[PDB]
């Protein structure tokens, strides 16, 4: 099987920063650069 | 939402009339939220310069820029005139929408802080 | 930035409403150019989303 | 890959000319906010209306004087003109002066200024003023037609010397909440819901203002069509 | 004092990227008609996307083609950036062939010509063909919008067939930007540059047309309003 990323799988980062991916929005509602290019992941700063 | 600014432009100085305020204000001499004092009392440039009939009009204003929810203001709530910022009335206002009682809501909140 | 200059785009309206705010927050020195304190707040690593 | 849409329904709930909910699902995803932005935008900046942009009361110097004779400051008087709901009849009709004189131990309300052809005015018992014995009021305010919110000192008006300039609200709606909640059609899971509400004076209605805001937006979609 | 009609201008380099201009908008209106345009300019611009592959002597997705340096899920992979234009508005599928041997690269030039059918990327790299290394390829590209994974529409023309994550969107990237201008006497108006990429299939112009068609039909969902029955 085949498995894509979705809601409920884990990430994490080399620094003890973990998570579940709570929500996947559609490329026109992610926070975008000015020039139009849209961020992949949005992490809260809460947890640093 | 319900922070205040502090700034430091005016750092306290006196004026006889407000308008000598607004001027400076004007000028760049005098932030508008740095706490100055005209005659006697202490007070800002801003709870002159705007002064809002009630919060819908100073939501409006936010609304289209012309000041931020952290300045502090002048609103009329409630036959009240009130020393405050935009945002601690959109507070007011949000919990007063939500329990639906306007006099009560006004009662459990603390507005000052 | 200097691509964008070259492709003859100016400066935000937004951007410049956020470099108020930055400006308040002590992040950039008032009275420079909007570049040169956008360059200030992507040497903190800090953009205009 | 394949896909087949209903197309949406329209819903109203009004409460007087003062208070409307619009309802609009299902949508497409994404469509919710698409839709709700711009008319939220456009519903509190461009809505023509009218506004009290200048007052000027006999024996008053400034704004931050007071009025012997009279309970409230010229500051509170200010404030109960902005709040004043004034109707154009005539489309032609761009501004209008409104006088008032009374005196002597009188609550003055907005029925008491003179009346003026095609100028209706939707709240005649807001109150103004109150005069003691011996108190004078003696006033003229200038009202301007226009769209959004100007303060005094950006229009910066004056017909006379002691006129004092007022933050000018014209806008009719006081405020735009809207609300987008996920919802299905069928098995189409990620549909949206767009709940609309609108807030007037009474001036326009809440499905005026709206009408009109959509009108706005689509105006500005046909500027794409010749270069 | 009321703002009229504003001049619209247009830039285009090739079939990929354009830039429109329109000059003054009353303030604020930069935002208002620029943000959604790029929303339905990112979501709802149709286009064309493969939707399946059969491989000769290829029973699934998992397999690897002996002469063949790539595995399958790496050819579906780079199959996923064919962009492949209908110049027929009627035609709503293509099933295009390839047939290749011996030692070569095969890019998506070696696709066998199809009437109204134009690849705008021949240079895409497909596969590496080994001596002795033999490739037959049918792909089905479809007619769409927006993204439909593989698994929601299991598209399959036969047995053996491989459905494939269709991305339909045409529009590569969308940005906006709003500058102060001004007219006579008026001060802090908007000057608008809609900046749109897209791969070639459909042009930034037509993708800002079609777009503005469709915010507008919505705007006509407004026409016919109805009763609340909660009361
Ligand atoms: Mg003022
Ligand atoms: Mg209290």
């Amino acid at each position: 099987q085949k498995r894509k990323l979705q809601v409920g799988d884990k990430l994490a980062n080399r620094h003890g920063n973990k998570g579940v991916v709570a929500k996947i929005l559609p490329v026109e509602d992610m926070p975008h650069l000015p020039d139009g290019t849209p961020v992949d992941v949005i992490l809260n700063p809460l947890g640093v | 939402i319900t922070q205040v600014r502090k700034e430091k432009k005016g750092a306290g100085l006196e004026f006889a009339t407000p308008e000598e305020a607004l001027a400076a204000h004007e000028r760049g001499e005098v932030a508008l939220n740095a706490p100055i004092k005209v005659a006697g009392r202490e007070t800002s440039v801003g709870r002159l310069k705007y002064v809002f009939a009630n919060p819908d009009e100073a939501l409006l204003a936010v609304a289209h820029g012309i000041v931020d929810l952290q300045d502090v203001v002048t609103v009329r709530y409630m036959g009240k005139r009130l020393e405050t910022s935009p945002g601690r009335i959109l507070f007011a206002r949000i919990v007063a929408e939500a329990v639906e009682d306007e006099k009560v809501a006004w009662e459990l909140i603390q507005l000052d802080v | 930035f200097g691509k964008r200059k070259g492709e003859g785009f100016g400066v935000d309206k937004r951007e410049v409403e956020v470099l108020r705010r930055a400006e308040k927050l002590g992040l950039v020195t008032p009275g420079k150019t909007p570049e040169e304190q956008l360059k200030e707040l992507f040497l903190q690593g800090k953009v205009v989303l | 890959l394949d896909s087949k849409l209903k197309a949406p329904v329209f819903t109203v709930r009004t409460q007087g000319r003062e208070y409307g909910e619009f309802v609009l699902e299902p949508l497409e995803r994404g469509f919710g906010v698409t839709l709700g932005n711009p008319l939220r935008r456009i519903l509190l900046s461009s809505i023509p209306g009218t506004a009290v942009t200048s007052v000027y009361i006999e024996d008053v110097l400034h704004e931050f004087s007071t009025i012997p004779g009279v309970k409230e400051d010229v500051v509170e008087i200010i404030l109960n003109l902005k709040e004043l709901v004034v109707r154009f009849l005539n489309p032609s009709l761009q501004t209008v002066t409104l006088l008032l004189k009374a005196e002597g131990p009188k609550e003055v309300k907005a029925r008491d200024f003179l009346p003026v052809a095609d100028v209706e005015i939707m709240n005649p018992d807001l109150h103004i003023a109150t005069l003691e014995e011996g108190g004078r009021l003696n006033m003229e305010v200038r009202v301007d037609r226009g769209v959004g919110y100007v303060p005094a000192e950006k229009h910066g008006i004056k017909d006379r010397i002691n006129a004092i300039p007022v933050d000018a609200v014209f806008s009719p709606v006081r405020r735009v909440a809207f609300q987008v909640e996920d919802t299905r059609l069928g098995q189409r899971t990620d549909l949206d819901k767009l709940t609309l509400r609108i807030w007037t004076d009474g001036s326009v209605t809440p499905l005026e203002a709206l009408n009109q805001a959509v009108e706005i937006l689509r105006e500005h979609l046909t500027y794409f069509s010749n270069p």
